[PDB]
RNA sequence: GAGCCGGUAGCGGGCGUGGAUCCCUGGAUGUCCGAAUGGGGGAACCCGGCCGGCGGGAACGCCGGUCACCGCGCUUUUGCGCGGGGGGAACCUGGGGAACUGAAACAUCUCAGUACCCAGAGGAGAGGAAAGAGAAAUCGACUCCCUGAGUAGCGGCGAGCGAAAGGGGACCAGCCUAAACCGUCCGGCUUGUCCGGGCGGGGUCGUGGGGCCCUCGGACACCGAAUCCCCAGCCUAGCCGAAGCUGUUGGGAAGCAGCGCCAGAGAGGGUGAAAGCCCCGUAGGCGAAAGGUGGGGGGAUAGGUGAGGGUACCCGAGUACCCCGUGGUUCGUGGAGCCAUGGGGGAAUCUGGGCGGACCACCGCCUAAGGCUAAGUACUCCGGGUGACCGAUAGCGCACCAGUACCGUGAGGGAAAGGUGAAAAGAACCCCGGGAGGGGAGUGAAAUAGAGCCUGAAACCGUGGGCUUACAAGCAGUCACGGCCCCGCAAGGGGUUGUGGCGUGCCUAUUGAAGCAUGAGCCGGCGACUCACGGUCGUGGGCGAGCUUAAGCCGUUGAGG
RNA sequence: CAUGAGUAACGAUAAAGAGGGUGAGAAUCCCUCUCGCCGUAAGCCCAAGGGUUCCUACGCAAUGGUCGUCAGCGUAGGGUUAGGCGGGACCUAAGGUGAAGCCGAAAGGCGUAGCCGAAGGGCAGCCGGUUAAUAUUCCGGCCCUUCCCGCAGGUGCGAUG
RNA sequence: GCACAACCUGCGGGAACCCGUACCGCAAACCGACACAGGUGGGCGGGUGCAAGAGCACUCAGGCGCGCGGGAGAACCCUCG
């Protein structure tokens, strides 16, 4: 309780380019304010948290032998650089 | 690490404090390993919240004291 | 068999089976007592996958399973496990004892 | 005690004899909904006001601690400090309370105070120390069982309905408060001498209590948890613990055989086909803990009980009682009593007042219009165990991703599917093929044991073989015989039929059926004269006086007395 | 498990024919070429309601009323982000709730006030470009919105009665 | 309270969260247990011609070709001349 992390990159393609640019698209605590997002953002990667957007994904599709089911809450959100500084690594990375 | 057990009965206020947030920074550090190590990760996310999780027990257990 | 066992790594023998020449008991459970004497097993001629060689086809087939093994074996084979006299100071000694008699002591041998 | 990262075994990584898996008891956050209560709201999601915090400060926004409502008592000012509420399969109290069907109609009546809506206390409440019984100069709380008679009786006296004291049994504490009088006291009003409310002695058990006079009196009684300490019964973890191997037919043996074995423990299951001596911490007996629960046995804690006469009396309920309007009760309107209340009347302090006999004269009875609770019968969610109780269409419907699939708007309804094998060794590999799937190799004891895969029949469709069939009119058939073919030693026995004789199919309800009356699609599994008492007649059996409920007791077998 | 039955039927008389292609196989997929029927709809569009799916990639034993190398089918992965669009962060009627209050054997009946409660009120942006896929949400050009800190200038300012 | 730090007004600075889009969507994805010709709310409804016009006939864009095919084509019901 207070363990500020609440997060799991965008490891997604198309969310690639805006990592590539200025933007950065990551899967976020179902739940996080927006203005939650500039705090994590802001603390935990020494940034400077710029346009801050958000959405959310359930799961559909999932046949499990005899009964079944489609998955959970995937969240989504993208925060912007002011300069395109930090996640350096992860970028250059993924 | 029973011996962590020790530590534990060892730090308090803002001790355990940032000890159990900067730990759990780490596991972070993990979550972000999601798709790179990976293999012998395994233990670091099991144990590290295990730990991290004692840390709470902790904390707990001396401020509840405490009030 | 149950919660509760009988040898464990243990060395013992077979009785009703078809080799009875008791060795390395490899791994036994807690439940379903489970247990690999490494004395009877086959191929499972694996796969075709690269998996074993390319050419496959597993070897060391063990899994054992009946439970009419005579387990343990003193300078006496088929014997019952006894229990403790404790005699020291906090002494369990579960100890196996009977006619000739084996515990396991964390020595020489298992 | 030495292995585990739940059901997934697989991947990819691990923790642990410096008690790791895990069994238990108490621990910590303990998301959002749900009584919800800080506010709202289509719940499980959006709002807000106070102190703390962090961040880019202010605005933003999270952790956080935060803030209904109720009535309840306390300082009228804490509105501080409590209570409840919200549940719950059945049992339970009261609240309110119905047609069927019976009475072969049916309006009294009946099912019945039953079903159901409700409110609510529990772990069990219910009732629970007598204005009782009952008539003997008798009993003695309340509750539940057997009996009391299904008589006493209630009634279109009709269908029907139907007690109570006693006796047998079980379980056996009894205890209290306003009850002006005492005095005390504070408030009173208004002052003297009324009421109000606190302390008490009084604080009625089967009758006194108070105030005056005298005899008084100087250690055994515990509660309904008064209360505390314990052996705390258990909770779930505990522990031991009896004796065989050789052989041998077998894929097997625990089996046939040989000899050797146990037993205060031949209850059972489990170990490749049926073990006391192999698996099982079981019957043998014993085991055990610092938590969560108490009856016992005893202590202490013990509020509070526990004397005698005398004397002008004042001191348990605001309505007893009587008129009608009604409930109870074995009472349905009646000669109809007692308790109980809706209307109007409308009082007695132990010469008191209801009660036995509508009522009147008697004796007798009990002591009313307040309070408390244990203990013996009920109930079944949940645990344990036993079953001339069930086997997968019976059992809970429900034996395991059935109260879910799926129909209905909601209310609501409400399936199916259990087993491969002994163990996975469950199928490398080669061959037709897009694939499935098909022939081989290996499996193996079998794979006509192969994945919906045990046992795996009937129905129906199929491949081959035997007899049979194109001038034939018949449920069917079937008696006869002749031609085929079959086992055959013959006797002859099989199946097959062409010729001919004679032949209206079965069930139900019918005077009456072939039915053109009907039932009938075919196979398979389900599918319907019982149980409890009363009785009643028989008749198989014990004594003529014969037999024993409710219970107390002994009880693997639990043995019957 | 049979039976009419391999007859009745394929959901509209808005017709289709070719060529080449991909395929284990293509009347029934893909391009392209001839051709008919819509067009006032068989248009697009917002909304509702559905809630997967949409896409991209493999696959077809089930499913389409046969096809089927096609799919809204199966397997996997990725896909919608907005101070200024919408709705709440505001308003309210009918209308529900309901502190008060009146009222029932009980459960409730009625209910001002305040609240809840609407494509009815009110409010600050548009267009051109970019993804397999979403847009006035993304990018860009252009045009604003309130609220907070300040400062600068200006005032009886200061309810929501 | 204000009034010296309340409101009206410029410039600078700084802020602005919650739930929403995919696509179907006069319809094989919404309602009829079916890829059921039924129904289901508002937005010009391109054009030619017709006196007028969302009716008419051919078309614009844009949408198709209903999903089982080939075949001779006699009875006869259908539809129509």
């Amino acid at each position: 309780t207070a363990y500020d992390v609440i997060l799991a990159p965008v490891l997604s393609e198309k969310a690639y380019a805006g990592f590539a640019e200025g933007k950065y698209t990551f899967w976020v605590h179902p739940k996080a304010t927006k203005t939650e997002i500039k705090n994590a953002v802001e603390t935990a990667f020494k940034v400077k948290v710029v346009k801050v957007n958000t959405l959310h994904v359930r799961g559909k599709k999932k046949r499990l032998g005899r009964y079944l089911g489609k998955r959970p809450d995937r969240k989504k959100a993208i925060v912007q650089v002011a300069p395109g500084q930090k996640i350096e690594a992860l970028e250059g990375l993924i | 690490m029973r011996k962590q057990l020790e530590e534990a009965r060892k730090l308090s206020p803002v001790e355990l404090e940032k000890l159990v947030r900067e730990k759990k920074r780490e596991l972070m550090e993990l979550r972000f390993q999601a798709s790179i190590g990976q293999l012998s990760q395994n233990h670091k996310i099991r144990d590290l919240k295990r730990q991290i999780a004692r840390l709470l027990t902790v904390l707990n257990e001396k401020r509840r004291q405490n009030a | 068999m149950r919660v509760k066992m009988h040898v464990k790594k243990g060395d013992t023998v077979l009785v009703a089976s078809g080799k009875y020449k008791g060795r390395v008991g490899k791994v036994k459970e807690v439940l379903p007592k489970k247990y690999a004497v490494i004395v009877e097993g086959v191929n499972i001629v694996k796969k075709a996958v690269r998996v074993s060689p390319k050419y496959p086809q597993g070897g060391f087939i063990e899994k054992e399973a009946p439970l009419h093994a005579s387990k343990v074996r003193p300078i006496c084979p088929a014997c019952g496990k006894p229990t403790r006299v404790r005699k020291k100071f906090l002494e369990n000694g579960k100890k196996i004892r009977v006619c000739a008699k084996c515990g396991g002591a964390l020595d020489t041998e298992e």
